[PDB]
C-alpha cells in the first residue's frame, strides 16, 4: 500500500529545510 | 468587507516594518529549561520570564553558522516580519536581542506541540478534521499575502497546536516582503511548488501549492510526492501528475487539483478572485470562515496537559550548554537585529 511505502521510507521523520 | 479589515492591518503592519523593535530584553532575564526543537544553525527552548513568571519559546540562533549556512538575510527577514505582524493564528514575537554569539528571538510557547507529532502519532486527520486547520491556515495565508509577504515553509513540523488545538504557524525563517517575484531556491522538498524547483522565479502561489500538499498529507497520512531522495521528490513534482487515496472526497480531490496545479495560470488562490477561490469551495462549504477566526469552533481534539512547562507534547533532544564568546561576532552583518 502508498501508507506502508511511506512508512518504510526514510522521510517519516522531521524533514529539513533546503537553503541553497 | 475583509477589505476592510486588511486594509487597516496593513497600516498597523507597516509601522511596525519601517520602525522594527530592537534589543527589547536580555538573556539572563530568562531561565533557560528544555530544548522544545533544532535546526542547523540553532534551537527552540522553553524558557521562564523571570519578571513575569510567563513561559515563552525562545529561539537560540548562533551567528556564525547563520553566516556560514548564508541565511544572514533571511534571518533578519524573520525578525523584522515577526516583529510586525498580528494575527490570532501566527506565533507572537515577544522580545528579540543578540549577544557576543547569537541571537535571541523569544515567542510565544504553544504548549500542544507540532502538528507533526499528533499526525504521525495518529496516521490521518478525518476530513473535518484536515479541514479546520486549513481553514486556519487559509486566512493566515491571505492575512500574510496582503502585506505582500511570502512564507515559503508551510509543513506540520511548522504548525502547532495551542491548548484550545487552535493553530499556531512558527517557523518564519524563510518569510520574505517582496513585491512581484523572487528566486530563492528555498523551503522543504515534499514542499516545494514545481516554479521553485525549475528556477521559474515565483511568487505567493508557491504557498498556495504548499497548502495543497498540506491538506493532502493531513488527510491521506503521507505527502504526494515522496522518495528515499530528493532529487526523485522533485521529478514527482514536475511530473504533472497526483494520485489521491480512495477514501478522498470527490470535493476534496477537486480542491486538491486546483491546488497541486502546476499551471501558475490556472492554480486556486492565483486566479482572478484570489483566495476567494479557494473560500467558496464546496470542501469548505460547511467552514463558517468567521467563527474560525474568532475561535468560536470547537476543535477536533484539545492536547493534554499537567501543569503548567509540561512539554509532554515535544520530543526530547540532546541538551547543550549555552556558551557566549567574550569576543563579538559577526557585529556587521547583524546591526540592525
Ligand atoms: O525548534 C524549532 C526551530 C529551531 C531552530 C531553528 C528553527 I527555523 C526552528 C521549530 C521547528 N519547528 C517547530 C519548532 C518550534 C517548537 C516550539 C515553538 C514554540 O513553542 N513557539 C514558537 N515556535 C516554536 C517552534
Amino acid at each position: 500500500t502508498t501508507y506502508a511505502d511511506f512508512i518504510a521510507s526514510g522521510r517519516t521523520g522531521r524533514r529539513n529545510a533546503i537553503h541553497d | 468587507s475583509v477589505k476592510e479589515f486588511l486594509a487597516k492591518a496593513k497600516e498597523d503592519f507597516l509601522k511596525k516594518w519601517e520602525s522594527p523593535a530592537q534589543n527589547t530584553a536580555h538573556l539572563d532575564q530568562f531561565e533557560r529549561i528544555k530544548t522544545l526543537g533544532t535546526g542547523s544553525f540553532g534551537r527552540v527552548m522553553l524558557v521562564k520570564h523571570k519578571e513575569t513568571g510567563n513561559h515563552y519559546a525562545m529561539k537560540i540562533l548562533d551567528k556564525q553558522k547563520v553566516v556560514k549556512l548564508k541565511q544572514i538575510e533571511h534571518t533578519l527577514n524573520e525578525k523584522r516580519i515577526l516583529q510586525a505582524v498580528n494575527f490570532p493564528f501566527l506565533v507572537k514575537l515577544e522580545f528579540s536581542f543578540k549577544d557576543n554569539s547569537n541571537l535571541y528571538m523569544v515567542m510565544e510557547y504553544v504548549p500542544g506541540g507540532e502538528m507533526f507529532s499528533h499526525l504521525r502519532r495518529i496516521g490521518r486527520f478525518s476530513e473535518p478534521h484536515a479541514r479546520f486547520y486549513a481553514a486556519q491556515i487559509v486566512l493566515t495565508f491571505e492575512y500574510l499575502h496582503s502585506l505582500d509577504l511570502i512564507y515559503r515553509d508551510l509543513k506540520p513540523e511548522n504548525l502547532l497546536i495551542d491548548q484550545q488545538g487552535y493553530i499556531q504557524v512558527t517557523d518564519f525563517g524563510f518569510a520574505k516582503r517582496v513585491k512581484g517575484r523572487t528566486w530563492t531556491l528555498c523551503g522543504t522538498p515534499e514542499y516545494l511548488a514545481p516554479e521553485i524547483i525549475l528556477s521559474k522565479g515565483y511568487n505567493k502561489a508557491v504557498d498556495w501549492w504548499a497548502l495543497g500538499v498540506l491538506i493532502y498529507e493531513m488527510a491521506a497520512g503521507y505527502p504526494p510526492f515522496f522518495a528515499d531522495q530528493p532529487i526523485q521528490i522533485y521529478e514527482k513534482i514536475v511530473s504533472g501528475k497526483v494520485r489521491f487515496p480512495s477514501h478522498f472526497s470527490s470535493d476534496l480531490k477537486d480542491l486538491l487539483r486546483n491546488l497541486l496545479q502546476v499551471d501558475l495560470t490556472k492554480r486556486f488562490g492565483n486566479l482572478k478572485n484570489g483566495v476567494n477561490d479557494i473560500k467558496n469551495h464546496k470542501w469548505f462549504a460547511t467552514t463558517d470562515w468567521i467563527a474560525i477566526y474568532q475561535r468560536k469552533v470547537e476543535a477536533p481534539f484539545i492536547p493534554k496537559f499537567k501543569g503548567p512547562g509540561d512539554t509532554s507534547n515535544f520530543d526530547d533532544y540532546e541538551e547543550e550548554e549555552i556558551r557566549v564568546s567574550i569576543n563579538e561576532k559577526c557585529g556587521k552583518e547583524f546591526s540592525e537585529f
